[PDB]
């Protein structure tokens, strides 16, 4: 069987003569135990199972010149939303469980890497 | 009746008989009557597309 992403969040699954199965469109954000915020980024299958990048239009991250840890989640704004991976898997139609759940952190700062990116300068992004 | 000498028993059955339809399952006057057999009602194929 296929599976269709109708939207920023739910999944479809379609069977081989494009039908669609009935009671498949399912909410990963929500079954990932994760907020409205987020929206799912990729999607792969691997072994048998449905791996799914997750990432919040919420999010805010800090740069400080000072202190050890100078890279982080400005706690502060609410945007303390790093993106998440979880793995899905087929308890049956398509019944959708959660495996695993992977949280990605933000970057360990060194000193030698704190001398650069205190002066760090970026260009604003290209643009159509 | 019991030598095995006797008269028939009769039914009515409204209008003209002309003849019957007889398949291994029912015989019908006319072919009147025919049913969906309720005993096949609960019984079907799985849907290709599913």
């Amino acid at each position: 069987t296929f599976l269709v992403k109708e939207d920023s969040k739910n999944v479809t699954a379609y069977t081989p003569f494009a039908t669609p199965i009935t009671d498949s469109k399912s909410d990963l954000v929500s079954l990932a135990q994760l907020d409205s915020s987020y929206q799912i980024a990729d999607q792969t299958i691997h072994n048998t199972n449905l791996f799914v990048l997750f990432k919040s239009r919420d999010v805010k991250v800090k740069y400080e010149s000072s202190g050890s840890n100078n890279i982080s989640f400005d706690s502060t704004s609410q945007g303390e939303k790093p993106s998440y991976v979880v793995e899905f898997t087929n308890s049956t139609g398509i019944k959708w469980t959660m495996v695993k759940k992977y949280q990605l952190d933000v970057p360990n700062v060194s000193s030698d890497m704190n001398q650069v990116l205190k002066n760090l300068i970026l260009e604003q992004p290209l643009t159509k | 009746s019991e030598i095995g000498i006797g008269d028939s028993t009769f039914t009515k059955m409204d209008g003209k008989l002309t003849g019957v339809v007889s398949t291994p399952l029912v015989n019908l006057i006319n072919g009147q009557g025919a049913t969906s057999d309720s005993d096949t009602e609960k019984i079907s194929f799985k849907p290709g597309n599913q």
